[PDB]
């Protein structure tokens, strides 16, 4: 009906600023350390 | 006819304000800490 020389354009549906556009195709109208390896008892202990 | 609950609940804060500024060494002077003598121990370790 609508298709017009081989186009297919059949399936479509048929029935502040105002701007106008176009219909159809819109455009402008843990851990804590330990003692040891931490440097006492390494250097002490006169007992 | 308010008067006396506002005066309760200003006694109940100001006590409350009262307690948050007591610190035991201005109450107690005489509060007591942890000396000790120098011993032979402490010569040890310094000829150590």
């Amino acid at each position: 009906x609508x298709x017009x020389x081989g186009r297919x354009x059949x399936x479509x549906p048929x029935x502040x600023x105002t701007x106008x556009v176009t219909x159809l195709x819109x455009x402008x109208x843990r851990x804590y350390l330990r003692f040891h390896x931490x440097x006492y008892x390494x250097x002490x202990x006169x007992x | 006819q308010l008067l006396p609950l506002q005066k309760a609940v200003r006694g109940h804060v100001l006590q409350f304000e009262w307690h948050q500024n007591s610190l035991l060494t201005n109450t107690h002077p005489n509060f007591l800490s942890k000396i000790r003598n120098i011993n032979v121990q402490d010569a040890l370790l310094t000829n150590q």
